[PDB]
């Protein structure tokens, strides 16, 4: 599924994204908008052996198990087909736990270069949620 | 099956380091990150801290300088060090996973410059108080003990319906404890009754006859 | 830091009804709330994570609903097995913090409780010690008031008192009291007495014995 921008932000809200270790809102709709375009199907191959799925783009050395990615950890200890859903609750939990290591939103490459340092509430302006 | 086991000291004496350490099988430690939690004792739990899988920790305010939780893979272990500890540190320990779905048994561990102590342990037959219905109850106290915790049996645990073993109770640095059982009145002193105390910290074992 | 607070203290349940716990929060914290069962000598098992997000293998009578600053735990027709303490848990924010729980309790009818009173042991007169024990087993509700007396007046030093926990296959409770005197006391007076005042009789259960003929 492709979302709207304001409809992200709301279902994001709902999942409880808005202040999630002090990480406003805008910093996660931004983060999906840079890693996918808010496209819950996406899918990267890696030059590795892994593959980086769904609207956060997460990736299958460390986070989830695909079963082809040498080296996997699996930290969200999912099948990596679980974070290409229309429903976002198992990209937002394991989101959660990405950010919850010091590395904090820093694990994502889009947003340090598109998000970081910059109002991330502007991605959710204009929404009413 | 992801299982985890702590192991460490049950007592320690003021402004000595508490430690744990937490076993972790089917699930790497840095394929994970990995928390301390204590219930203190009217059930008042407190999140100790956490460490993620690059070696970040958090850990609460509250034991900002005291706390260390740090980890070794080769032995599928990590670990707590509490520093400087007092009695207010007296509380039961667990290690869990950060998801929460898996945790280790809980250990109570006991902050007290108080003596190891063996228990005396004494027989309750009814004598003067005679007991004249269809059954009877004995029992046994456990007297004079420390550090918890003590275990009771009833004939080596043959008897084991109609069994109340009570809590501990703490007094000038000492615990006692009793237990009660029931049999029907017919069948007591005929068919012996005796209670089976252990007291491991101080290696103690003791069968009493009622 | 968050402070979560749960309501109510405790909940006195008949078996086969539904019950609501809840835990409010004070500051927002999205759906990041976390529900545990403990029962006595276990750790914490996880019901709901997430507000309201199944846990595998937990029983579907669980269920969580809530967001912001106020969140509901959802019993459908309660287990006698279901009764142990309920938390919270938020991780919103740095320190995750705990309510400070709810216990369930199973009701039943009231029971009066069976009193029994043992004189010391001769091996711990021995040692020059006479503790004095008195059981007060499987009665029901948990409040009960227990008086010890020595030649028919009230003594209070010397005297301890323990609960168990509900018993999980009748849902009593009982109580032991020990009155600890050195040896030289307690040969010293005939008559000692357990009485306990119990909601099931105006009139107080009364065990005595005599230390001698």
């Amino acid at each position: 599924k492709v979302f709207g921008r304001c409809e992200l932000a709301a279902a994001m809200k709902r999942h409880g994204l808005d202040n999630y270790r002090g990480y406003s809102l805008g910093n996660w709709v931004c983060a999906a908008k840079f890693e996918s375009n808010f496209n819950t199907q996406a899918t990267n191959r890696n030059t590795d052996g892994s593959t980086d799925y769904g609207i956060l783009q997460i990736n299958s050395r460390w986070w989830c198990n695909d079963g082809r990615t040498p080296g996997s950890r699996n930290l969200c200890n999912i099948p990596c087909s679980a974070l290409l859903s229309s429903d976002i609750t198992a990209s937002v939990n394991c989101a959660k736990k990405i950010v919850s290591d010091g590395n904090g939103m820093n694990a994502w490459v889009a947003w340090r270069n598109r998000c970081k340092g910059t109002d991330v509430q502007a991605w959710i302006r204009g929404c009413r949620l | 099956d992801v299982q985890l086991q702590e192991s460490g000291p049950s007592l320690v004496k003021p402004s000595q380091t508490l430690s744990l350490t937490c076993s972790v099988t089917g699930d790497s430690i840095t394929s994970d990150y990995w928390s301390w939690i204590r219930k203190f004792p009217g059930n008042r739990l407190e999140y100790m801290g956490y460490v993620s899988y690059s070696g970040s920790t958090y850990y609460n305010p509250s034991l900002k300088s005291r706390i260390s939780i740090t980890r070794d893979t080769s032995k599928n272990q990590y670990y707590l060090d509490l520093n400087s500890v007092t009695t207010e540190d007296t509380a039961t320990y667990y290690c869990a996973n950060w998801d929460g779905d898996y945790w280790g048994q809980g250990t109570l561990v006991t902050v007290s410059a108080a003596k190891t102590t063996p228990p005396s342990v004494y027989p309750l037959a009814p004598g003067s108080a005679a007991q004249t219905n269809s059954m009877v109850t004995l029992g046994c106290l456990v007297k004079g003990y420390f550090p918890e915790p003590v275990t009771v049996t009833w004939n080596s645990g043959s008897l084991s319906s109609g069994v109340h073993t009570f809590p501990a109770v703490l007094q000038s640095d000492l615990y006692t404890l009793s237990s009660s059982v029931t049999v029907p009145s017919s069948t007591w002193p005929s068919e012996t009754v005796t209670c089976n105390v252990a007291h491991p910290a101080s290696s103690t074992k003791v069968d009493k006859k009622i | 830091d968050i402070v979560l607070t749960q309501s109510p203290a405790t909940l006195s349940v008949t078996p086969g009804n539904s019950v609501s716990l809840s835990c409010r929060a004070s500051q927002s914290i999205g759906n990041n709330l976390h529900w545990y069962q403990q029962k006595s000598h276990e750790s914490p098992r996880l019901l709901i994570k997430y507000a309201s997000q199944s846990i595998s293998g937990i029983p579907s009578r669980f269920s969580g609903s809530g967001s912001g600053t106020d969140f509901t735990l959802s019993i459908n027709s309660v287990e006698t097995e279901d009764f142990g303490m309920y938390f919270c848990q938020q991780s919103n924010s740095w320190p995750y913090t705990f309510g400070g729980g709810t216990k369930l309790e199973i009701k039943r009818a009231d029971a009066a409780p069976t009193v029994s009173i043992f004189p010391p042991s001769s091996e711990q007169l021995t040692s020059g010690g006479a503790s004095v024990v008195c059981f007060l087993n499987n009665f029901y509700p948990k409040d009960i008031n227990v008086k010890w007396k020595i030649d028919g007046s009230e003594r209070q030093n010397g005297v301890l008192n323990s609960w168990t926990d509900q018993d999980s296959k009748d849902s009593t409770y009982s109580m032991s009291s020990t009155l600890t005197l050195t040896k030289d006391e307690y040969e010293r007076h005939n008559s000692y007495t357990c009485e306990a005042t119990h909601k099931t009789s105006t009139s107080p259960i009364v065990k005595s014995f005599n230390r001698n003929e």
